[PDB]
RNA sequence: GUUGACCUCGGAUCAGGUAGGAGGACCCGCUGAACUUAAGCAUAUCAAUAAGCGGAGGAAAAGAAACCAACAGGGAUUGC
RNA sequence: UGGGCGAGGCUCCUUCUGAGUUCCCUGGAACGGGACGCCACAGAGGGUGAGAGCCCCGUAUAGUUGGAAGCCAAGCCUGUGU
RNA sequence: AGAGACCGAUAGCGCACAAGUAGAGUGAUCGAAAGAUGAAAAGCACUUUGAAAAGAGGGUUAAAUAGCACGUGAAAUUGUU
RNA sequence: GCGUGAGCCCGGGUCGAACGGCCUCUAGUGCAGAUCUUGGUGGUAGUAGCAAAUACUUCAAUGAGAACUUGAAGGACCGAAGUGGGGAAAGGUUCCAUGUGAACAGCGGUUGGACAUGGGUUAGUCGAUCCUAAGCCAUAGGGAAGUUCCGUUUCAAAGGGGCACUCGUGCCCCGUGUGGCGAAAGGGAAGCCGGUUAAUAUUCCGGCACCUGGAUGUGGGUUUUGCGCGGCAACGCAACUGAA
RNA sequence: AUAGGGUUUAAUGGCCGGAAGAGCCCGACACUUCUGUCGGGUCCGGUGCGCUCUCGACGUCCCUUGAAAAUCCGCGGGAGGGAAUAAUUCUCACGCCAGGUCGUACUCAUAACCGCAGCAGGUCCCCAAGGUGAACAGCCUCUGGUUGAUAGAACAAUGUAG
RNA sequence: AAACUUUCAACAACGGAUCUCUUGGUUCUGGCAUCGAUGAAGAACGCAGCGAAAUGCGAUAAGUAAUGUGAAUUGCAGAAUUCCGUGAAUCAUCGAAUCUUUGAACGCACAUUGCGCCCGCCGGUAUUCCGGCGGGCAUGCCUGUUCGAGCGUCAU
């Protein structure tokens, strides 16, 4: 034990996952370690409230969900004011 | 050269559109080619073309839409992004028809006794 | 190694392509603060999580 | 390769005879393309833009 | 104390039987007509050690 | 016999639809501890609580008596 | 005991709003000190080369320019018993 | 959206800054340090010694006892008189 | 200068925008210690030390400056189970050229795997892709309040082949069986020599070949005894019908 | 059986093509360079408990007998189809077309991986010259590779190694 | 007597306390109810005249259309517009579009930019082979249509 067996590491647990893009998916078990992959669920447990807010919603881009306050002000309306041109 | 104005563009029909949509692409590929090792005015033509492409091609796209919801009126079934997006819970309330909707015997009484209007004096 | 995969051959590239410091003309803006790249990575220095 | 091989025809009038390609290390495509020997190649890099 | 070595032997993870090398197992023929009111011969090809 | 019904059970990239995931501060259920207190400790206490699991809304749940009372009788539910 | 009109009123957005850069001293620069004035249903707050009601944005009051869609409702006009 | 007998950069949320970032762990997870030149860059032209970094003159400014190691600049510890 | 005392007040120097007295109200309100918490700095001290793997030397060039940069000439070591020539795992531009102040290379540095700017990895034949092994996971079904556990052919109505129509939509046979993942060292269709770049080649250039799949024509073969002849034989030759 | 005569599985064997036009070794002329041109040669035998790889026929050991699938071929059988002026489903010779997608630079270690680092540690394989000698032992040399580990002067004690 | 050690002041060092400041926190009160198979939250790779990060956007990529305002942007360059009308801007608003690879993720799979099937169009002599382009193929359940199985069973 120590240095001299520390030599014989050159091998990977865990490697990049699709879902999370965390280097948490075991090898051989074939499940993300942070995510849960392939199971439908995301993991989440209220034994850690920093790893929740980690990855809570408003972390990313929010591409769609961020434009729906302004939609919701107007009242969902469709069509174009009076006379515009086209 | 210049812009491609925006203004001009909506009195048109599809053929010449797609025609100087034509055009527009061609010689955005040939200025690129040149651009090397040489620098001036010309860098401002490649930020100029692209936009213009830009311009057309929603004219185009925004011409068939309009022509196409044209086609669809009273049709009972029509394609999917033509129909109104407001949210997937506002989609399955109840229509206002069936939500008023009420029983006979119910409908019996408020016609003989509705809601009267008096006053009461001091 | 020589075998590599698509996924990390795309990955090596953008670790590559974020590596150089900050043109100069940006320490002349006003109300400018930045002074130097803060992420600078080097292959003796950092293992990146491939 | 084979979608190069229609795109020159179309956009340059010129045949080919083989293509080969690689990916270069910051992530874009480089791509070999050998005339035929009845076409001349130094001129059409001349008279097609291309620097000379 | 923990569990003691004979328990462990009903997990049957390590101490499973090895049945690569093992072609068939041995049996008779189904019951069939013939061999109920009649008889049926068959040749012996080889004898082989398992 | 021929032919036409009935009941049960299936096929189809048949016509038209619908469920999953996120969030979970507050709300409706199930499951379920020990540290601690008793100057020790086992019933008890912490507690019908933390963690684990299922299902909703802008509020949810409750609700027009198989009720409270023993009076000269009160009159759905919720909160102070 | 059916149908149809409907003044007028209320919500939302948008146009505009009073009065010194007067004189002298210190200072790199008055928004400071001294003298004389003005506005105030406006002396909340911020900026401008130092503590600014009157230099600038805003602030108080009811009105005013223009526009869109739903409500509420005074009072009228008309059918009728299988 | 409006407020306070609240804290004032070792305080107040872990984060007033390209902060759930840099970095550590095979992994679940752990997780910082770092605000202030001047009203205006007017951020030192030109000469001279040096291989160069820089120094000595001379300049900008109300001030360089404000020179991008920049407001004010305390103590421990150090140099010269 | 004042007070027994905690403390209060004034003079001089530096600096640059806010701050006190008096009576009441309020609190995150007074430090030398807790092997206290975070940051900073000393004595020891120019001290311990920089000693395994046999070893260096003369002249010239470059340069502000050369023991550890370059050329030539001597002297040595590794001595084919190498300090040689190529690869698997892992690293990710460390590879090549031009240039360079500081920092790093525990001495120096003109040199560098460091710093700055550009450039470099070509395949029908080499690998992955295909098949299965130990093993993992869907389907039919049964458990569990539930996240999910068992189950891999099991108490299942589980599949695919041919033909013709103007046109897809009409016919006709067979049926015990019916999924995927899992090896860059196992199983497996096919490429060799010469030359070439500052940096790649069984790939690029020149010459000479091969495999699989798909279309079609000439030469030769066979047949009027309709699907070839010879040798006692082992068998021979350029071909020489063959569905379930 | 011996003996005489035949058929056949197996070239990394002999000869010819490919192929000397290539590669290599000498000689004689040319000159800012873009540039070179032209001559000759490229043979014949021997040896072995030698070293290394590969193929073949025998033998020994076991209460141990030393994987599966995709893929490819032959045979038994006799369905169907087909000429006398041509027809032909001839696995024979020659000829026509096409072959997509991703990896490929460099190190593999007393400096490119893991040990906090440019750490006397650890980490799986291929090729393998001459002499002494039983020998992949120890000691010396050739091809190829290094001359890199902070240096200069003096030689007391006490040490570490011989 | 110097040197050396020690104490104080002046100027110069090392270090970042103190005073003053604040586009940030913290607590209370008030108003409102709006994610997703019509592809959400999260992840990956890309886009600028000169960009690594942050911010913004998706091959129409540091944005396009439409409405309003009415002359900029700025580190440099370049031109643009100049208000006649044909309209500057990292402006404000926002009712029409685009939206790569993924993710409940859906043809089968994925430690692979892997391997298939169905329909139509265009090329190469082509219903069968190869190439290019466009549109499709997940599971549970409900309602209806259509084609079927069973001496479960009724009538000639
Ligand atoms: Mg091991
Ligand atoms: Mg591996
Ligand atoms: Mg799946
Ligand atoms: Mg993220
Ligand atoms: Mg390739
Ligand atoms: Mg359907
Ligand atoms: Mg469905
Ligand atoms: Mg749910
Ligand atoms: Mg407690
Ligand atoms: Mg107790
Ligand atoms: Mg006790
Ligand atoms: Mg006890
Ligand atoms: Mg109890
Ligand atoms: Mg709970
Ligand atoms: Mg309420
Ligand atoms: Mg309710
Ligand atoms: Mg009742
Ligand atoms: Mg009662
Ligand atoms: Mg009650
Ligand atoms: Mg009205
Ligand atoms: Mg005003
Ligand atoms: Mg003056
Ligand atoms: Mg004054
Ligand atoms: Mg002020
Ligand atoms: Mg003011
Ligand atoms: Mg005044
Ligand atoms: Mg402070
Ligand atoms: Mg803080
Ligand atoms: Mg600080
Ligand atoms: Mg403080
Ligand atoms: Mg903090
Ligand atoms: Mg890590
Ligand atoms: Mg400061
Ligand atoms: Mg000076
Ligand atoms: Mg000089
Ligand atoms: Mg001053
Ligand atoms: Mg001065
Ligand atoms: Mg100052
Ligand atoms: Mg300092
Ligand atoms: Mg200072
Ligand atoms: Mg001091
Ligand atoms: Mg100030
Ligand atoms: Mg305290
Ligand atoms: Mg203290
Ligand atoms: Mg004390
Ligand atoms: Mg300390
Ligand atoms: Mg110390
Ligand atoms: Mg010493
Ligand atoms: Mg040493
Ligand atoms: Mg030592
Ligand atoms: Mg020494
Ligand atoms: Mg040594
Ligand atoms: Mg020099
Ligand atoms: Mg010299
Ligand atoms: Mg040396
Ligand atoms: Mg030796
Ligand atoms: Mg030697
Ligand atoms: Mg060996
Ligand atoms: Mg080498
Ligand atoms: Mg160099
Ligand atoms: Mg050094
Ligand atoms: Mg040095
Ligand atoms: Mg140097
Ligand atoms: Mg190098
Ligand atoms: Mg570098
Ligand atoms: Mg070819
Ligand atoms: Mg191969
Ligand atoms: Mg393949
Ligand atoms: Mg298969
Ligand atoms: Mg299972
Ligand atoms: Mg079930
Ligand atoms: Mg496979
Ligand atoms: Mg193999
Ligand atoms: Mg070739
Ligand atoms: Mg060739
Ligand atoms: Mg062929
Ligand atoms: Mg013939
Ligand atoms: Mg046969
Ligand atoms: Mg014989
Ligand atoms: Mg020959
Ligand atoms: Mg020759
Ligand atoms: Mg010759
Ligand atoms: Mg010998
Ligand atoms: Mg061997
Ligand atoms: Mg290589
Ligand atoms: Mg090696
Ligand atoms: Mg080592
Ligand atoms: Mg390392
Ligand atoms: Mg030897
Ligand atoms: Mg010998
Ligand atoms: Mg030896
Ligand atoms: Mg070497
Ligand atoms: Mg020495
Ligand atoms: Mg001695
Ligand atoms: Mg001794
Ligand atoms: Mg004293
Ligand atoms: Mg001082
Ligand atoms: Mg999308
Ligand atoms: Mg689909
Ligand atoms: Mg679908
Ligand atoms: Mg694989
Ligand atoms: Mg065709
Ligand atoms: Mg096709
Ligand atoms: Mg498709
Ligand atoms: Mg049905
Ligand atoms: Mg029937
Ligand atoms: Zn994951």
């Amino acid at each position: 034990k120590g240095t001299s067996s520390f030599g014989k590491r050159h091998n990977k647990t865990h490697g990049l996952c699709r879902r999370c893009g965390r280097r948490s998916l075991h090898n051989q078990k074939k499940v993300c370690a942070s995510c849960g992959y392939p199971a439908a669920k995301t993991r989440k447990y209220n034994w850690s409230e920093k790893a929740k807010r980690r990855k809570v919603t408003g972390t990313g881009r929010m591409r769609y969900l961020s434009t729906v306050p302004r939609r919701f002000k107007n009242g969902f309306r469709t069509g174009v004011p009076k006379g515009a041109r086209g | 050269n210049g812009k491609v104005k925006a203004g001009q563009l909506w009195s048109k029909n599809k053929e010449e559109l797609t025609k100087i949509l034509g055009e527009l692409k061609t010689e955005l590929s040939q200025l690129r080619i040149q651009k090397i090792s040489s620098s001036g005015a010309k860098l401002n033509k490649i930020h100029d073309l692209r936009k213009s492409i830009a311009r057309v091609l929603t004219v185009i796209n925004a011409k068939q839409r309009a022509q196409l919801r044209l086609f669809y009126k009273n049709k009972k079934y029509l394609p999917l992004d033509l129909r109104p997006k407001l949210t997937r819970a506002l989609r399955r309330r109840l229509s206002k028809e069936d939500a008023s909707r009420v029983l006979e015997k119910t409908k019996k009484r408020l016609t003989h006794f509705p809601q009267r209007k008096y006053a009461v004096k001091a | 190694p020589s075998h590599k995969t698509f996924r990390i051959k795309q990955k090596l590239a953008k670790a590559q392509k974020q590596n150089r410091p900050i043109p100069q003309w940006i320490r002349l803006r006003t109300g400018n603060t930045i002074r130097y790249n803060a992420k600078r990575r080097h292959w003796r220095k950092t293992r990146l999580g491939l | 390769k084979a979608q190069i091989k229609q795109a020159l025809k179309k956009l340059y009038d010129i045949d080919t005879v083989k293509i080969n390609t690689l990916i270069r290390p910051d992530g874009t495509k480089k791509a070999f393309a050998r005339l035929t020997p009845d076409v001349d190649a130094l001129d059409i890099a001349a008279t097609k833009l291309g620097l000379v | 104390g923990r569990v003691i070595r004979n328990q462990r032997k009903g997990r049957g993870s390590v101490f499973t039987a090895h049945t690569r090398l093992r072609k068939a197992p041995a049996k008779f023929r189904p019951l069939d007509y013939a061999e109920r009111h009649g008889y049926i011969r068959g040749i012996v090809k080889e004898i082989i050690h398992d």
